[PDB]
C-alpha cells in the first residue's frame, strides 16, 4: 500500500514541477517583453518632448 | 545585381543591401578568445566568438576591438569580422556583389590599400569602392553644402563641403570619440567606489554612458546644482543587482567633448574645431556653412548636445550670421543611409574599381582616379 | 534621391515569422 | 497610394473572407477590433521585422484617411496586400517620355486634352467624362488645363 | 523507507505548489504592465507623428 501511495505522489510531484518550470520560463519571456516595452515608452517620450520644444522655438 | 553597403566603423559594424532605409545587421565589432581552461568535453567550444555572440558570453572572454582609431591594427581579426559579416549576418556570398566600404579622412594609406587587397584576394568581390565617411552623412541629409561633424566611436572628423566641392585644406580630424568617453567615465566612476577593470566590464560602463549621461547646457550651473540638491542622481541596475547611483558623473563624462583637457588632450573641443574649420574656408561660403551645420555619428546622440553646440558656436560666431544645427533623429545610421543612396545612383555606377583594373595596377589603384 | 525598401521581405516570410507552428496555410 | 485599392478591386470576396478570418485567428484576443499602427508595428517586432514608429505613423497616415489610426474593411485589405510590393519599377522612364513628347502632336510643349480624349477613345474602358476629369485633376497639378512634362512624370511616376 | 519517501514527496509538493502560485502571480502582473506599456507607446507614437507634421508646417 505504501509503495503505491509513494509512486502516485512521485508522479504528481514530477508533473506539477514540470508545468511550474515551463510557466516560469514563459514568465521570464514576459518580463523581457515588458522591459522592451519600457525602453520603447521612454524613447518615444523623449522624442515627443524634444519635438514639442523645437516646435515652440 | 545589388550592391553591399558595408560600413566598418569602430564599435558597431553596420551592413545591408543598397537601396533600403536601415542596415540589415548591426552588431559590435569585437573578437574575443576564451581565457579560462574549460573542463566540459564535447561542449562544442569554439576558439573565437565574434560579433554579437561575444556580447553574450563576455563573462569568460577577453574582448578586443580590431579597430583602434579609424585605422585597423589587427588584420587577422578584421578579416574574421568581415567573413562573419558576409556569411552569417547577410548570408550572401561576396563573389556576386559589389562592396562599398567607408574610411575616415586622413587615414594611413597602407590601411586602405590592405583593405582593398583583402577584399579582392580573399573574399574575391567583383568591384569595391572606398568613400569618405562624411560625404555619405551629407548625402543622407539631402543637402549639397554644409559642414558635417561626424563624431563616431573611434575618431571625430569635421569635413566642410560647399556645392559638392570638398575643401581638402579645411578637414580637422580629432581623435577624441566615444571610446575615450567610455574610458573617462570608467575612470571617474571610481570616485564613488565602483571599480570596473575587466575588458568585459567596459561594456557595462558603455551601457551606463548610453543610458544615463547627457550634455549640460551650461556646465558651471549644473556643477553647482548637482552639488546642492539631489534631483540628478539616477540609479542603474548592474547585470547582477547592486544598483548604483550616478551623481554629477552624468554630465561630466560627455563634457569631455567640449573640454578635451579633462582627459589630458591639448586640442580644443568639438565646439571650437568646427568654428576653426569654418574660418579656414573662403570668406564667401561661410554663411552657408554656418546655416547648414550637420551632426552625425553615434556619439552625437547625447540628449541636449544640439543646443549646447549651437550656443557655443553662436558665442564664437559673428552676431549677424544665423547658426543652425541639423540633428536628424536617424543620426546613428546616417552614414550608412547615405552610403545606400550613393550606391543606388546611376551616375555612380561606373566609378567602381573593377577587378581587371586592380589586376593591372595593383592595390595602389585606390589612390588613383578611382578614389 | 530615390528610396529602395528590402526590410519588407516577401509577405510569406513575414507570415511565417508571425505564426511559426501555426504557419500551415498562411 | 490607391495602387493597392486597384489591386484588391481586381481581387474578389475571396480575399475579403481570407483576410477577415486571418484577423479572426491572429488578432484573436484583441480589444480594438481592427489593426493599429502601433499594433502592426509590435506584430512586426514579434515576428522579427524591425519597423520604426515614425514609419508606423507614416504608413498609417497613408492607409488611414479618417484619422482613426486603424483599418476599414477596404483599408484593411489594402494594408494587408500593401506590406508586400510584388510589382515595381513602374514601366520605363525614357520610352514613356518619348510617348508623351509625341503625345503633344502640336509639339508646343503642351498637351491638348482633345488628344487625351482621342487616346482614351482608343482605350475605350467604361468611363465618363468626369472620370477623365478626375484623372486630369490627379495629373494637372498646376491646373493649367494641359499635361506638363514634369507633371506627366509625377502622375506616371512608378506606373507599371 | 516508505515513510521517508512520503515525507520528502510531501515537502517537494509543497514547495512546487508555492513556486507555481508565485509564477502565476508574476505572469499576471507582467501581462498587465505589458498591456499598459504598449498602450502608452501607441499614444506616444501618435503624439510624435502629429507634432512632427505641425513642426514641418
Ligand atoms: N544612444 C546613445 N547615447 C549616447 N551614446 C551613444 C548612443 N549610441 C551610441 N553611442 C556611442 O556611440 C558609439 C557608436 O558609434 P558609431 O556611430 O556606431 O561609431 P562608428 O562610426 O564606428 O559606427 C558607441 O560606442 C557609444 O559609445
Ligand atoms: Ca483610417
Ligand atoms: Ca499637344
Ligand atoms: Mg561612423
Amino acid at each position: 500500500e505504501a509503495e503505491k501511495a509513494a509512486d502516485e505522489s512521485e508522479r504528481g510531484m514530477k508533473v506539477i514541477e514540470s508545468r511550474a518550470q515551463k510557466d516560469e520560463e514563459k514568465m521570464e519571456i514576459q518580463e523581457i517583453q515588458l522591459k522592451e516595452a519600457k525602453h520603447i515608452a521612454e524613447d518615444a517620450d523623449r522624442k515627443y518632448e524634444e519635438v514639442a520644444r523645437k516646435l515652440v522655438i | 545585381t545589388t550592391a553591399l553597403v558595408c560600413d566598418n566603423g569602430s564599435g558597431l559594424v553596420k551592413a545591408g543591401f543598397a537601396g533600403d532605409d536601415a542596415p540589415r545587421a548591426v552588431f559590435p565589432s569585437i573578437v574575443g578568445r576564451p581565457r579560462h581552461q574549460g573542463v566540459m568535453v564535447g561542449m562544442g567550444q569554439k576558439d573565437s566568438y565574434v560579433g554579437d555572440e561575444a556580447q553574450s558570453k563576455r563573462g569568460i572572454l577577453t574582448l578586443k576591438y580590431p579597430i583602434e582609431h579609424g585605422i585597423i591594427t589587427n588584420w587577422d581579426d578584421m578579416e574574421k569580422i568581415w567573413h562573419h559579416t558576409f556569411y552569417n549576418e547577410l548570408r550572401v556570398a561576396p563573389e556576386e556583389h559589389p562592396t562599398l566600404l567607408t574610411e575616415a579622412p586622413l587615414n594611413p594609406k597602407a590601411n586602405r590599400e590592405k583593405m582593398t587587397q583583402i577584399m579582392f584576394e580573399t573574399f574575391n568581390v567583383p568591384a569595391m569602392y572606398v568613400a569618405i565617411q562624411a560625404v555619405l552623412s551629407l548625402y543622407a541629409s539631402g543637402r549639397t553644402t554644409g559642414i558635417v561633424l561626424d563624431s563616431g566611436d573611434g575618431v571625430t572628423h569635421n569635413v566642410p563641403i560647399y556645392e559638392g566641392y570638398a575643401l581638402p585644406h579645411a578637414i580637422m580630424r580629432l581623435d577624441l570619440a566615444g571610446r575615450d568617453l567610455t574610458d573617462y567615465l570608467m575612470k571617474i566612476l571610481t570616485e564613488r567606489g565602483y571599480s570596473f577593470v575587466t575588458t568585459a566590464e567596459r561594456e557595462i560602463v558603455r551601457d551606463i554612458k548610453e543610458k544615463l549621461c547627457y550634455v549640460a547646457l551650461d556646465f558651471e550651473n549644473e556643477m553647482a546644482t548637482a552639488a546642492s540638491s539631489s534631483s540628478l542622481e539616477k540609479s542603474y541596475e548592474l547585470p547582477d543587482g547592486q544598483v548604483i547611483t550616478i551623481g554629477n558623473e552624468r554630465f561630466r563624462c560627455p563634457e569631455t567633448l567640449f573640454q578635451p583637457s579633462f582627459i589630458g588632450m591639448e586640442s580644443a573641443g568639438i565646439h571650437e574645431t568646427t568654428y576653426n574649420s569654418i574660418m579656414k574656408c573662403d570668406i564667401d561660403i561661410r554663411k552657408d556653412l554656418y546655416a547648414n551645420n550637420v551632426l552625425s555619428g553615434g556619439t552625437t546622440m547625447y540628449p541636449g548636445i544640439a543646443d549646447r553646440m549651437q550656443k557655443e558656436i553662436t558665442a564664437l560666431a559673428p552676431s549677424t550670421m544665423k547658426i543652425k544645427i541639423i540633428a536628424p533623429p536617424e543620426r546613428k545610421y546616417s552614414v550608412w543611409i547615405g552610403g545606400s543612396i550613393l550606391a543606388s545612383l546611376s551616375t555612380f555606377q561606373q566609378m567602381w574599381i573593377s577587378k581587371q583594373e586592380y589586376d593591372e595596377a595593383g592595390p595602389s589603384i585606390v589612390h588613383r582616379k578611382c578614389f | 534621391r530615390p528610396t529602395l525598401r528590402r526590410v519588407r521581405i516577401s509577405a510569406d516570410a513575414m507570415m511565417q515569422a508571425l505564426l511559426g507552428t501555426r504557419a500551415k496555410e498562411s | 497610394d490607391d495602387i493597392y485599392k486597384a489591386a484588391v478591386e481586381q481581387l474578389t470576396e475571396e480575399q475579403k473572407n481570407e483576410f477577415k478570418a486571418a484577423f479572426d485567428i491572429f488578432v484573436l484576443g484583441a480589444e480594438d477590433g481592427c489593426i493599429s499602427t502601433k499594433e502592426l508595428g509590435k506584430v512586426m517586432r514579434m515576428l522579427g521585422q524591425n519597423p520604426t514608429p515614425e514609419e508606423l505613423q507614416e504608413m498609417i497616415d497613408e492607409v488611414d484617411e479618417d484619422g482613426s489610426g486603424t483599418v476599414d474593411f477596404d483599408e484593411f485589405l489594402v494594408m494587408m496586400v500593401r506590406c508586400m510590393k510584388d510589382d515595381s519599377k513602374g514601366k520605363s522612364e525614357e520610352e514613356l517620355s518619348d510617348l508623351f513628347r509625341m503625345f503633344d502632336k502640336n509639339a508646343d510643349g503642351y498637351i491638348d486634352l482633345d488628344e487625351l480624349k482621342m487616346m482614351l477613345q482608343a482605350t475605350g474602358e467604361t468611363i465618363t467624362e468626369d472620370d477623365i476629369e478626375e484623372l486630369m485633376k490627379d495629373g494637372d497639378k498646376n491646373n493649367d488645363g494641359r499635361i506638363d512634362y514634369d507633371e506627366f512624370l509625377e502622375f506616371m511616376k512608378g506606373v507599371e
